[PDB]
Order: structure tokens, then C-alpha cells, then sequence
């Protein structure tokens, strides 16, 4: 699996950088990362895929890039509506197929 | 105007059966591949199956290979998954979401753009 | 090349299964001369058309070849030891005459094309 | 046999690659009597060289058959839906078809022998 | 399609080789007319028993195809380097011209239908 | 009717090489798979070989895959078990059976129906 | 491997039941087991193959099951010959081919 | 009249990328293929990588597969190493070396022949 | 890896004989075992390959024999230039290529 922060504290109208590190084989040698926005209690939400790709009807504030076997989303102008848990997902392969990280609340 | 409605959640023993299933509506079934992915109550999302839009290409996590198993209807626009031998970690929240693979035809998808209510398993 | 041609028409399918170059072999070669070349074109058609058949399936350069398509009960009720130690091809060809092209359609399209489309997709993996 | 012939011609190039083999399988059938035997000869030799060109490329048997030779966004930069959910082959064959003999060469001689030398040196490890 | 053809018939068995293609490719195309088409149909029948050839050894599509047949010191004692760096195929075939029937009948039935069935009856397990 | 005696068992040293034999009589020898199953003085079986009626598809068990090596004679009616570097473990004794797979032309043999005297290997 | 239960004990006219217990790999992927009788000092006989099907010149009170990854033998009308060393073997795939279980001392 | 002559060596920080790099002169350099073998300063030999002679089958040492790249120029007569993520178990003088396999049509070459000067690598 | 004796000791004009066992599948399986010599400050020199073959420039002291899954090299009439560190190698596969043993030092 991958290693994500546990917690990321921002302030409204600043940014905030979470971080996704992974091993060579999944990070490093697939550019397939995807980011997912999971309000509490209800489902998960596509934010980010293929690392820099966002989906249709999702704010330019959220942005992707991956640097070697680590991949980071940039949140800028952070809002209420931004409190969430955070997951990071990478495909790693045709025998394990995805990975996914640990949670990360984002508290404005 | 995309929709996934999970049912078949319960409250299982065990080592018992249960087959959980998503209903869609809202595009074309039939040119997504499906997934299953759970979340435990105190941990985060991990992902359990995938199937290939068609329908014949079958893929699940290293614990679940032989236990459980996915199938969808395109006709019916419904997924289902056959759980067997339900151990004690298999105790999580299961969405059906859309996207992991395509076909040769369309251009990569390996990710979950859509998914689901949610459906909550406890064994 | 011609030794041994047919001569497991009468043993029985298992022991008739293992001579198949054999009959494999015997398949290939003024207006007589149009005739003769007539004939020889009609062969000629003939094998290609078998070919095509066998590779439509899976089955290129296979004189045994497995497939996914399970025997159904309808076409023939028959145990192994009946069909393989107690029954030569031709007593076979003619039981299952009138089900051969149900067979060959259950292995033209669906199980070749499905096969063949998953591992493109696999490949795509 | 006959059934179905052409009928994914006006189909995308998706929905008219599940139906190759009904293609395949139409491919293959005096003075009048030489002249329809050149005709029957012909096609013979037509369809033994598309089955020698495909057994050059490591596709024999095979009705999609994927390759080692990377796209050249040269010979068309058109994105996978717009070539496979929105034109046809006729349609295609019409954009490449000056683009089809660098492709053939590309498949001909340097992937396919290279590939094969390749097997035969890891079947000597 | 003509350029290089015999063009490494001089050149020593491994630079000739690598260019089998070439010589694949040129192995298919009134009283005047049906002459001419006994011609081609000739050449038609002796491609596809060729083919056929390669095909009862496993070795369909391929140019270059391994087996599981070991060489015989009786057929030929010499080194790899005289073969293949210090020989050209054409004396190599003069060569072993009085024992090419014992290899292909090694080829042939022997080989190739032992490892059929095992793969069939592995196909079982 | 069917008889197969096993011969050649003997007492070697650790590291030391052994070649077992089975002789059968009373059926078609080369219609059937043969195995060899070892029972050790103080535990339970366990199957050590298979070998095909023809004689071309050999299993192990994954201790003795390197080391054991079975074989069969369909014309002196002989099977054979050339075991080299024998362990401790080794030490059992060893029953010739009958069975374990069979032709594509047959039905399933997945078991053991005809066994032998046994032989005792001490190393 | 499998696990079979140490010892059954029965007395003369009732009936006995050994158990299989196996993963789901072997007795729960292949309705292929087998039951051999070993008396002490002979060799193995086989009793039970395919679950349920009995060899020729086996009496009917040897009887075999399987529910889930879980296979028994039945032995009605326990007599003396009955007592012996008993093994169950299922077949695990073409990887690892037969798996055996401890043996059972019956008792009568 | 063989010459092999490493270059590139230098001092590298955990997790940097290096390229090592090696030149041949004295023979025909189309025909052999080259291996990469490493000595720790305190410990013997271990082999890293291999690549044939025309250069397009690769093998690596299990440690450094997805790290380490293996290439030839054929016409430049030069072999190449790419390292990225170099660890701290990758400190070693690495040598060059002809040999390792070979083509079908020349005989088995499971040695190295000819070695090179030696380039240390420090990280 | 194989294992090899840490260091041999011989005396001028005598024999001495390096060994290096391994297990079944690199040296009782393969008769693919060279012997390499790297004298202190240079890198190493092709002594024996193919268990017994000699490469040419090598004079004859040097010998090469196996004996199950056990190789030794025999060096005859000790020389000042013999001092050096002898490693075997040995082909293991196409899966795992090259094992080479640990150093042993010849003082002569
Ligand atoms: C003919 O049948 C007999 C017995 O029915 C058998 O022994 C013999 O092998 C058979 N011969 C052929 C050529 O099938
Ligand atoms: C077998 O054939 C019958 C018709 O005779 C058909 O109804 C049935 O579905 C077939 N079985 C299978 C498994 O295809
Ligand atoms: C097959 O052929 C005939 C002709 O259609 C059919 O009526 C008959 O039932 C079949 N015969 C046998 C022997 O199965
Ligand atoms: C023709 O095109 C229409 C819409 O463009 C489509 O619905 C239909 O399936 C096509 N038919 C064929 C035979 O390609
Ligand atoms: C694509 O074609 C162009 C010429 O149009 C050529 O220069 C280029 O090298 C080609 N690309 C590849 C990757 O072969
Ligand atoms: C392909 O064909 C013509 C004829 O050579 C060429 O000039 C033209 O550029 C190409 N046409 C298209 C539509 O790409
Ligand atoms: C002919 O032989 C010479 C030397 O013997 C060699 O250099 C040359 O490549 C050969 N040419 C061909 C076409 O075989
Ligand atoms: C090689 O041929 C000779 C006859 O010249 C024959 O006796 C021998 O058995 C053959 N060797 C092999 C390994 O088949
Ligand atoms: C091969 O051909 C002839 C004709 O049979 C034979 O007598 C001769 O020994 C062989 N020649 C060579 C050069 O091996």
C-alpha cells in the first residue's frame, strides 16, 4: 500500500499540499495516480486522475502532479466545503491492480 | 443523472454467504468496467474486484481471490458479488463503482469516476 | 507417404487419434489437362477451407485442439470408454452428423471471438 | 455463410470488428471453364498472400492480432473514440492508405524477426 | 518485393539467417493460359506443402522454429562456428541432402504428436 | 489379479543415491498412471511422484523436485524411483500405486486404487 | 496438508463418522477425495474415491460425503476387520497434486 | 589488444541517478554480450546485469531490477549503466565484462573472458 | 550464493586445491563453473570456465574438476604471482544467472 499524511491543517484562501509516496513499482513506473474526496458519512468522489486530469464539474482549485515515486494534491484557496477524508490511489500492475492510502482530514 | 444503488447488505455470521449487488442507471452499462471497493469502519478505501465491461475478465485482491466473486448483467444493468466463507475482516462499507480498465476500443480508464450509496457489511 | 492411409478407419477413436499426420499428409497433391487442374484447384479449396475453419478456432497448426466449449449431453449421452475404446470415427461421424454445424457455430464466433477480444484486452493490462 | 456479408461496412470501426470472421469466411470459394478457374486460382493465391503476410507479423490464426510497433501519430493523430466509436474502416482505409506500406515494413522485418531471434536466444537460456 | 531475393546466398547460414522474408515473400505469385495456370497452381500446392510440413512440427507462422529433436553427430559432427560463420546453406543442403527424411520423419510424428497429447493431457490437470 | 511388487529398498547414508523399483502384473500397464506414496515409520502418507501411462509428464512434490526422478518401462512392465542426495527425511516406507491422473481419452483417476507391498529406505 | 481427527472410537452395530476438514483450495475447489483403509502391518486400500463413489468389492457400509470444505466418512455396523489406520487425500491442483491427512485409529 | 574502459564513476547522495558507462576496443563488439559485475570494497564479486549482443534482452539481478537499465551502442562500442535511487547497498567498484551468453549460432559463453579497469561508485 | 573456503594456505613447487560447493540446481545441474583470479589492485582475469576448459595465454597449473555439486580448481607448482583472490561462479538458471563464491586468499 501507499504511506499518506495523517492530517493536513490549512487556513482559508492559502493553499495546502498533500503527499502520496510509493515504491518504484507503482508511483515510479505508472502515471495513472487518482485523488478522492470523501465527505464524512457520505461516498467517495473523483477529484484528480492520471496524476494532472480532472474530471468535469471540479474547480480548477484542485490540482495534481507526481515528482519520481511521489505524487502530491495542491488545494488552493482553501473553503469549508474542502474539509474532507483525502485517499490516494495508483494502479500497480496487472497482478495487484490498486493501491489505495491511508485517509487525510483536512481541517480549514 | 449517473446513479449506483447498492442492496443486499446484512448482517452476516462467520463463514457465511452473501451476495451483494448495485443497480445503475444513467448511462451505458454495458461500455464501463465495474469495481468493488470497501472501506472499513475505523480504516480507509481498499479495493476488492474489478470486471471488464463485456463481462469475462475477472480480477480480485490477493485475500478475496478465491472466496469471492464478481459477475454483471448487461441486460439488467445490475453487478453483483458472491461472497463465500466470510471471515472477520471482511467487515467494511462496499461501494460499486465504474471505471479500472477498458476496452482496447476506448482510451484508459484506471480510475473510479463514479460510485455508489454504499452498503454495509458486518461479519 | 501413402503407407498407413486409413488404416485406423477400423480401430477405434483413441487408437485412430494417434495417425493423423498420416491422413493429414494425403490431403495435398488439352482438356483432360482442365480437368486434372480442375480437380487439383477443387483440393487446393478444400484444405485451405479446413484451414480457415481450424484457425477461426484457435486451432492453427493443431491436428488435436482443445477449446472452451463444453459438450452438451443432447449431442451425445456417451461415456469416454464408449466413444474412445469402444467406437471408431466413422460410427462417430455418423451420430453426430446433424449436430456438427451447431458445434462448429458454438466454436466459429462465440468462443473464438470472446477468447480472442479478452486477451487483446488483457494484453491492454 | 453468406449472411451478414459487408453488413458492419457502415458500422464504426468498434461495432464492425466483432463480425471479421464473417468476412474471412467469404473469402474462400471450355474457354468459360479457364477463365473461372483463373478466377477460383486468384483468389486462392490472393488469400495465401494475406495469410503469408499475417504468419510474417506473428499473426497467424489470428483476426486481431497486436504487435510490437509503436503508433506514429504522423500516419494519424485522431484520438481512440474518434477512430473506433465514430469512422468506419472504408473511411480509415481512405485516411491511411498512403500510410500503409511504412506500417507493413515496420511490421514485415523488423519486429516480427527481431521478436523471433529474441525467442530463440531465450530458449537457449 | 523482388530486391534482395537469393541476395545471401554467398553470405555465410547465420547472415542468411536474417533474411528469410525475402525469400518468403517470393514463394507465391488458350493452351498458352492453362500452361501457365498448372504453373501456378503447382506453385500454389508445393507452398501449401510446405506449410502443411511446418505445420505438423510446431512450427506454424514461424521462420525460425526450435524443437525438441536432438541433432545426431551421424548427420553432421561440426562445430557451430563451421556451420554458421564458415558455411552457406546451400552447402550445408548438399551437406545433409541423404539425411533430411530422417529428420523430418523425427519431426514429423515423433515430436510433434508426443508433445501434443502431453499438452492435451496437461491441458487435463 | 493385480500385484505390484516393489524391490530394491536397501540402507543408505545421508547424501547417498538409491534406485527403487515396482514390477506389476495382472492388467495393461500402459493404460494407467503410476505414483509412489511414502509413509513414514511413525507419521501418515504422502505422495512423492506421478508419472503418465505414456511416460512423459512427471510430477514432484515440491521437497524432492530436484532430486527424485521417476520413470516407467510399458514394455517390462517396470516402474522406476532413482532418488539422489537422499536426506533424513528420506526415510519411509515406499508403495507403487496405481493412479493419480489419467489420458484425455479416459475419465478421471484421481486416486489411488492399486497399490503395492511396500519398501522400506533408511537414511 | 489436511487435518483428520487423531482417533474415532465406535462399538460393534452402530456407526462412526471421520472428518476432512480442508482449505478451500483442495476439498472446497475439487470434488476429488479419497478415503484408504490401512491395516497395521499391510499396505493402504482404497475405500472411497470421488467423494462418494465406491470401488468394486467394497461393502456399502463404507460411505462417503462432503459438505463445503468439509469431507466425512461414514462406517456403519462396525466390525472387527474396520479397525485400521485411516487417511483421507484430496486432490490440491496441478501445482501441488495430493494432499494426505494424519491417520484415525478406530476402535471397535 | 582487448580494451575495456569504464568511465562515469563518481560520488553520489542516497537516492541519486547516475549513468556508468564503458569502451571497447580489440574486437568485434556486435558479436559478445557484456555484463555488469560489482565488488563492495570489503566483499567479493556479484553479478548485476547482462545484456546480448545485439541488445534488446536485458537481465538484472534481483535486487536492482526496476532500478538499474542495461543498454548497448553497437556502433559506438559502448555499453551503458543507468542507476536510479541508488541505495547504500550500491557502493562498489563495477567492472565491465565480455561475456555472459550468447546467439544461437555460436556456441554457450556462460563465462566472462574479458574485464575492465574498474569505476568505484561511492553512495 | 556458493560457499567458498575464506582462505587456502600452500607452499612453493607443492599443490593446492580451492573448492566451492552448492546446492542441486547451480553446480548439479548446470556444468557451466569458471574460476576467476584477482590479483590485490586489479580486476579479475578468466582462469577456468566450463568446469575443466582452459582459456588460451593460461599455463596448464591451472586445472579445473567437479564432483556432484561440489568444484575445485588445483593449482600445481605454487608461484609468487599465484598470491591472489579466487572466486567461482556458477550459471544458476535464466531466472537467477550468476552466483559467484566469496573471496579466498592464496599465500604462497
Ligand atoms: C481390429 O479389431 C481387433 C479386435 O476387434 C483388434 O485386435 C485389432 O487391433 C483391430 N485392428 C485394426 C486395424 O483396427
Ligand atoms: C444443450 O442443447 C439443448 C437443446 O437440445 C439446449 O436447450 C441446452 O441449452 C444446451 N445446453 C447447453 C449447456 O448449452
Ligand atoms: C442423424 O441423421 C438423421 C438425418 O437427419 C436424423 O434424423 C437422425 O436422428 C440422426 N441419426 C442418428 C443415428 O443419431
Ligand atoms: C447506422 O447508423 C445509425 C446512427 O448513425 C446506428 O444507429 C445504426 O446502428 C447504424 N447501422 C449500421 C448497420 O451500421
Ligand atoms: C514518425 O514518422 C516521421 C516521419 O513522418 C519520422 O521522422 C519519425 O521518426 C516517426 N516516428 C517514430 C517514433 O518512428
Ligand atoms: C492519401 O492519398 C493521396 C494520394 O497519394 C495523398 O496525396 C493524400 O494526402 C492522402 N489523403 C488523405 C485524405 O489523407
Ligand atoms: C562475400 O564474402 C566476403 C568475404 O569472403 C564478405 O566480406 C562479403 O560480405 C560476402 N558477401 C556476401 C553478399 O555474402
Ligand atoms: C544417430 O544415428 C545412428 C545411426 O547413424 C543411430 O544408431 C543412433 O541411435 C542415432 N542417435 C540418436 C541419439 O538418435
Ligand atoms: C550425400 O549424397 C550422396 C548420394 O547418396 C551420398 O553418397 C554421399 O555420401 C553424401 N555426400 C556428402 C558430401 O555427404
Amino acid at each position: 500500500a501507499l504511506t499518506q499524511p495523517p492530517s493536513v491543517s490549512g487556513s482559508p484562501g492559502q493553499s495546502v499540499t498533500i503527499s502520496c509516496t510509493g515504491t518504484s513499482s507503482d508511483i515510479g513506473s505508472y502515471n495513472y495516480v487518482s485523488w478522492y474526496q470523501q465527505h464524512p458519512g457520505k461516498a467517495p468522489k473523483l477529484m484528480i486522475y492520471d496524476v494532472t486530469q480532472r474530471p468535469s464539474g471540479v474547480s480548477d482549485r484542485f490540482s495534481g502532479s507526481k515528482s519520481g515515486n511521489t505524487a502530491s494534491l495542491t488545494i488552493s484557496g482553501l473553503q469549508a466545503d474542502d474539509e474532507a477524508d483525502y485517499y490516494c490511489s495508483a494502479y500497480a500492475g496487472r497482478q495487484t491492480f490498486y493501491i489505495f492510502g491511508g485517509g487525510t482530514r483536512l481541517t480549514v | 443523472e449517473v446513479q449506483l444503488v447498492e442492496t443486499g447488505g446484512g448482517l452476516v455470521q462467520p463463514g457465511g454467504s452473501l451476495k451483494l449487488s448495485c443497480r445503475a442507471s444513467g448511462y451505458t452499462f454495458s461500455s464501463f468496467a465495474m469495481s468493488w471497493v470497501r472501506q472499513a469502519p475505523g480504516k480507509g478505501l481498499e479495493w476488492v474486484s474489478l470486471i471488464n465491461d463485456r463481462g469475462g475478465l475477472t480480477f480480485y485482491v490477493d485475500s478475496v481471490k478465491g472466496r469471492f466473486t464478481i459477475s454483471r448483467d448487461n441486460s439488467k444493468n445490475t453487478l453483483s458479488l458472491q461472497m463465500h466463507s466470510l471471515r472477520d475482516g471482511d467487515t467494511a462499507v462496499y461501494y460499486c463503482a465504474t471505471g479500472g480498465m477498458s476496452s482496447a476500443l476506448q482510451s484508459s480508464k484506471y480510475y473510479f469516476d463514479f460510485w455508489g450509496q454504499g452498503a454495509l457489511v458486518t461479519v | 507417404v501413402f503407407l498407413g492411409f486409413l488404416g485406423a478407419a477400423g480401430s477405434t477413436m483413441g487408437a485412430a487419434s494417434m495417425t493423423l499426420t498420416v491422413q493429414a499428409r494425403n490431403l495435398l497433391s488439352t482438356v483432360w489437362g482442365i480437368k486434372q487442374l480442375q480437380a487439383r484447384v477443387l483440393a487446393v479449396e478444400r484444405y485451405l477451407r479446413d484451414q480457415q475453419l481450424l484457425g477461426i478456432w484457435g486451432c492453427s497448426g493443431k491436428l488435436i485442439c482443445c477449446t472452451n466449449v463444453p459438450w452438451n449431453s443432447s449431442w451425445s449421452n456417451r461415456n469416454l470408454s464408449e466413444i474412445w475404446d469402444n467406437m471408431t470415427w466413422l460410427q462417430w461421424d455418423k451420430e453426430i452428423s446433424n449436430y456438427t454445424q451447431i458445434i462448429y457455430g458454438l466454436l466459429e464466433e462465440s468462443q473464438n471471438q470472446q477468447e480472442k477480444n479478452e486477451q487483446d484486452l488483457l494484453a491492454l493490462d
